[PDB]
């Protein structure tokens, strides 16, 4: 019938996030602050765009 | 500290009720402080938040 298991697995460390919370509570946006430019520059005004 | 169930009764009150409109002073299961309550009618609450 066409069906695979599949198991993704990634290590985990203590870094600084910068989460987005919607009007219900849900986190529906989510970016690390050290992994790019772009992320530096959400990190340091705060902001997703 | 200041938060959570494991409660120590050295010293202990009666409940009250959470009475809106006026200034108190609050012990919300540890939270302590002053302000004012408000009833609302919020729905982003989960079983464990
Ligand atoms: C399973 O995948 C193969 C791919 O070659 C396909 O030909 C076949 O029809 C698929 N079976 C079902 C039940 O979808
Ligand atoms: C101000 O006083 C009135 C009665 O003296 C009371 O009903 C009201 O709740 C008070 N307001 C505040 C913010 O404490």
């Amino acid at each position: 019938d066409n069906e695979t298991l599949e198991y993704w697995v990634t290590p985990l460390s203590r870094r600084q996030y910068l989460l987005n919370f919607d009007e219900h509570g849900v986190i529906t946006n989510a970016v690390d602050c050290s992994s790019s430019f772009l992320s530096e520059i959400q990190c340091k005004t705060q902001s997703f765009a | 500290i200041n938060s959570g169930t494991t409660c120590s009764n050295d010293l202990l009150y009666s409940n009250t009720e959470v009475s809106t409109g006026v200034c108190v002073n609050y012990d919300l299961y540890g939270i302590t402080g002053q302000g004012i309550f408000k009833e609302v009618s919020a729905a982003y609450y989960n079983n464990w938040q």
